[PDB]
């Protein structure tokens, strides 16, 4: 039973740094595949914020009920983070994890973060 | 008409009830090929096996079984593959004669 | 803006109308050097979208028509008749009923409001209605400024209440069969026709005319039966209608183009056929039998 | 009602506002989806010309042959009279059988026409024809007196336009104004319409101007003229 | 009237009938002290019983004017109409010979199934009739997500599937059922009605119904089963 | 005659025996026009649909169905609305052919 091969329209940061639909070189529409989709896929889902959506209010993440606010703490953003990361359909595992908190910035910092998607 | 589903399995068999009769389809594919085959029975008896699965054509024409039409279709005629035809990217339908002499007419 | 409600009717934007503006909508956001062709994945989501667009036009027309008797139909048919208050019979088609709201010709659209009414009652098998209005008794035998109805079947309480309030006061009415009807006590006695039901032997002598040598007359049991059908058909000869050879011919040939009528010959049975004209009545009309009609081929 | 629907570029706008925080400025995104979704919302827009095209007082074209079959009565009708025939007369004049036609007459039909082959005058302007089913409202309700008839015939030819005697089985009407050709031609067609009852003979003024005599409402030296009721053959050819 | 439903917090009223009753018989009982009052209920019972007619009918007579003539006779004890579906070949058939009835209309009622092969019963007052291969219009979803409790279970001819009771489910309808195993069991989603059943409490016995559904084939037809003769 | 409880749902069905046939109704709120609208099925066929509920008027005259008289009330002649019409200001109801023709009579 080999990884469904999967595909969805691509999103590139455009120079303004916000995600928006790209045509490739060609001219066509950039659709990314198997692992590039999930990746992206799974971005656009802790994107979202909890409620937001008017069709499915249990969709989102809930940064602001969770997270933003005067409670830092690294364990519950690592579980929230890795809660929707693994709820990502392709997702397999996640095989590192750091964060970290800038005081000056109040800025929550999760980074090598390492997922291995069903393609290997 | 009625679609019939395909597992993702190399070898299955299902029972469908067709013009009140109840058929049994075994589907198996052929590796070596590419391709997969059905068998017919039609009340215990096998009086179909070994037949190729192709797009676009009537499966059961040559045989007047009296239980109407089994066909494979597809977007643009891409031949059914070990994964096309799960996916359903190929799709396999039967039609009764009332429908296709209806059809005709239209 | 030519395209939907027009004088000429509903104008439907073609599907490659819509995928062109929809096209042309991409080119302007994309830029000339986007890809659309048909096999692409902007071109497949503009070819998804034109058939939606076109699946709305198929709505507007569908919207259009339904307010259109000749394409309206079941109880959306019925609701346009509302608006006249008519009423279906029961088991009739679409075709029947919209005949009787369109009011196709009738000879006259007056008095298409008791015809109709009229035919609307239980159990009337045929109905027609007859008018003279002028100042002079016609040659049919009806007196000046005179209504009269010619019915078979119905109750005569059903059909007398009916026609009092389609036929005015001061406007007499010519008949055989009197109803006397009362509203409010005040009591108007209806006369209408009940037509007197004459047996009429038929025989026909007939000639083939195969059109350029192709397809034959049929047989004369298949001639008889369509011409008992067509006499017993709502177009069945009226009160008043003699037989004659015209009436029978012109039945004939419209029936069966390939055959030519030589002689008609009628009679009231079970007397012999005999030499047309067959006079009736005003009150009185031919009844034919699936037996008495004989056709027979002349060389 | 009231306005039944808005402008699309509001119901699409309205939908925008659902699209998600991460999207909210994805200007390749955004105007991709009001490509396609204001393509359908003003698809539909056309819809909302489906609602006063049927007006009776407004109504043209197919939108008024809708109304008139659900009236009852058609734009066409059997009559006893040489039409007018879309053609050329030789220039100055040929013998031929039929009468022909110059850009601007009702009688519009050519020789093929097939309700033309069998004797069915078509009435093609609209402002005779919303006149006619005005007039027909009458008869489906069965409004058959005076203050009925005046009406109908205020409708079909203007404010001069009365209705004179009651005999015995006979009722005469005047127009009350010279007619034009048009109206003379389809004058036939208006007695198949007005609110007469059956059994009781319509009668027209010979110069459909308005009559004299003594009263209030009628007309003297001046404008009047003597009565007199003819048969406008709106059945017959006798 | 045994009205049964769910009544959430939010949400609204889902309550509806589910067993019309005419007292069968009733009885109460000592548990400790308790008195629990034991009611059981009738089922047109006032036509089981008290439903007599009364006909001489003629030949040429169509076959269903007469179901109507029999409706009569059960409608003045106070049954209902509804749906009536027979069979092609019942709707076209005439008459030769003329059609005893004296004695008791269920009595005769169950030899006109036994005779014709169709089903009539009563559902709260109200009397249908269907083929014995068809089914009446009406579908209803049973999944994990829409109410099921464990299996679709499979069985020869279709399923018996177990879920909370929620008022719809009536005899002689069409239900469409999904899982996660029917899919490997193969069995379609589309079945007709032919039991049910009802078992319930107010604490602790969750609302639980049970239906019992013979498969529809691809012919719109049922998997009637072998009948013996 | 009967009056017939509307549930605050904005889309509901129920089931109700009017002159001795099984009639299923369905209302369904349409938003974009704020009006009640009702399919009427006799005994599982679907013989009315999309009509909406209007004061003051049978809603079931035109078709001729033979189960009586389905009309809608209010004290002072309001439309049926989302909120009004769950809450009872307008109340629907169910009257027999025989109860009208007494009350015409009367």
């Amino acid at each position: 039973m080999a990884a469904p091969s999967r595909i969805g329209l691509a999103l590139k940061k455009n120079e303004q740094g916000i995600a928006d639909i790209y045509l490739d070189a060609s001219g066509n529409l950039s659709m990314v595949q198997n692992t590039e989709a999930v990746g992206q896929h799974a971005r656009q889902r802790l994107m979202t914020y909890l409620g937001e959506w008017f069709l499915n209010k249990n969709v989102g993440v809930p940064w602001l009920r969770d997270l933003l606010g005067k409670g830092y703490d690294p364990v519950l953003a690592e579980a929230v983070i890795k809660a929707e990361i693994l709820s990502t359909d392709g997702v397999t595992e996640i095989t590192s994890f750091s964060i970290r908190f800038d005081q000056g910035r109040r800025a929550l910092e999760a980074f090598d973060i390492e997922v291995t998607t069903e393609y290997d | 008409m009625i679609e019939l589903e395909v597992l993702d399995e190399s070898k299955q068999k299902f029972s469908v009830i067709l013009n009140d009769r109840r058929v049994t389809i075994e589907l198996w594919y052929n590796t070596t090929n590419d391709r997969w085959s059905f068998s017919l029975a039609l009340d215990g008896d096998n009086v179909v096996t070994g037949r190729r699965l192709v797009t676009g054509v009537d499966l059961l024409a040559p045989f007047g079984l009296g239980i109407g039409a089994l066909f494979l279709l597809s977007e643009n005629g891409e031949p059914p593959t070990r994964a096309n035809l799960p996916l359903g990217l190929v799709k396999l339908y039967h039609a009764t004669q009332e429908e296709i002499d209806a059809a005709i007419s239209a | 803006m030519t395209y939907g409600v027009q004088p000429t009717g509903y104008v439907k934007k073609p599907l490659a109308v819509h995928l062109a503006e929809i096209e042309a909508s991409m080119v302007d956001l994309f830029g000339p050097g986007v890809i659309q062709t048909e096999q692409s994945p902007l071109g497949q989501l503009n070819g998804l979208y034109a058939d939606l667009s076109y699946d709305l036009d198929e709505r507007g027309e569908d919207l259009y028509q339904s307010f259109d008797p000749e394409q309206a139909e079941g109880s959306r048919l019925d609701i346009l008749a509302r608006y006249r208050l008519l009423s279906r019979r029961a088991g009739e088609s679409d075709e029947s009923f919209r005949r009787a709201i369109t009011n196709v010709d009738r000879a006259r659209i007056d008095l298409s409001d008791l015809s109709t009414a009229l035919s609307a009652i239980n159990g009337v098998s045929w109905s027609r209605v007859y008018v003279n209005e002028d100042a002079t008794t016609d040659a049919d035998g009806i007196p000046p400024n005179t209504v009269s109805v010619a019915v078979i079947g119905g109750d005569d309480d059903e059909v007398a209440q009916l026609v009092r309030r389609y036929v005015v006061p001061g406007v007499g009415m010519y008949g055989n069969t009197t109803i006397e009807t009362t509203i409010g006590g005040f009591c108007r006695r209806i006369r209408v026709i009940r037509p007197v039901l004459i047996p009429t032997s038929v025989e026909i002598d007939v000639q083939s005319r195969p059109l350029k040598n192709g397809c034959p007359p049929p047989s004369v049991n298949a001639m008889a039966a369509g011409l008992y059908t067509e006499l017993t058909g709502p177009d069945r000869p009226g009160n008043g209608e003699d037989g004659t050879v015209y009436l029978f011919r012109k039945i004939m040939e419209r029936l069966y183009p390939n055959v030519e009528v030589v002689d008609v010959r009628l009679s009231q049975a079970p007397a012999a056929p005999t030499t047309p004209p067959l006079v009736m009545s005003f009150f009185q009309m031919m009844s034919f039998n699936a037996d008495d009609i004989l056709v027979e081929i002349v060389p | 009602m009231s306005n039944l629907c808005a402008d699309p570029e509001a119901l699409v706008e309205a939908r925008i506002d659902e699209v998600l925080t991460q999207y909210r400025e994805s200007p390749y995104l955004l105007n991709l989806i009001r490509a396609y979704l204001s393509k359908l919302a003003e698809t539909s827009m056309s819809y909302c010309d489906m609602v006063e095209k049927f007006d009776l007082d407004t109504a043209v074209g197919d939108q008024l042959t809708i109304i008139g079959r659900i009236l009852g009565f058609p734009r066409c009708h059997c009559v006893c009279d040489t039409i007018p025939v879309v053609g050329y007369d030789c220039g100055g004049s040929y013998a031929g059988s039929y009468q022909l036609a110059g850009y601007c007459e009702p009688g519009s039909s050519w020789i093929h026409c097939s309700p033309y082959g069998n004797s069915e005058l078509c009435v093609d302007e609209d402002e005779i024809y919303r006149s006619l089913l005005k007039a027909r409202r009458y008869q489906m309700l069965g409004l058959y007196d005076i203050e009925s008839l005046h009406e109908a015939l205020q409708i079909v030819w203007g404010e001069d336009a009365m209705v004179a005697e009651t005999k015995v089985g006979q009722v005469v009407v005047t127009p009350g104004r010279s007619l034009t050709a048009t109206e003379t031609r389809y004058l036939p067609i208006v007695f198949r319409a007005l609110p007469i009852a059956p059994g009781i003979k319509g009668m027209i003024h010979i110069d459909q101007g308005p009559i004299a005599g003594y009263g209030d409402g009628w007309a003297g030296y001046c404008g009047g003229d003597w009565l007199c009721p003819v048969d406008p053959h709106a059945y017959t050819c006798s | 009237m045994l009205e049964v439903g769910y009544t959430p917090p939010g949400g609204g009223n889902n309550i509806g009938i589910i067993a019309k009753g005419k007292i069968r018989d009733y009885q109460h009982d000592r548990e400790g002290g308790d008195i629990i009052s034991t009611v059981s209920c009738g089922d047109g019972d006032k036509a089981y019983r008290r439903a007599t007619i009364s006909k001489t009918i003629p030949k040429g007579t169509p076959l269903t004017e007469v179901v109507d003539e029999i409706h009569k006779e059960m409608k003045k004890e106070g049954i209902a109409k509804g749906e009536w579906s027979f069979p092609d070949k019942v709707k076209n058939t005439q008459l030769k010979r003329p059609y005893s009835m004296c004695g008791s209309c269920t009595r005769e009622l169950d030899t006109l199934g036994r005779s014709h092969g169709f089903y009539w019963n009563i559902q709260n007052e109200t009397m249908e009739i269907i083929p014995g291969n068809g089914h009446l219009p009406g579908s209803l979803l049973i999944t994990p997500d829409t109410g099921l409790i464990g299996t679709p279970t499979i069985t020869d001819n279709g399923i018996k599937v177990k879920a909370l009771i929620n008022p719809e489910a009536r005899p002689n309808r069409m239900m469409k059922v999904k899982s996660q195993v029917l899919k490997m069991n193969r069995k379609g989603e589309d079945y007709r009605i032919s039991e049910v059943s009802f078992n319930g409490d107010n604490q602790e016995g969750d609302w639980i119904m049970t239906l019992t559904g013979e498969a529809i084939g691809g012919d719109k037809k049922v998997d009637e089963g072998k009948k013996a003769k």
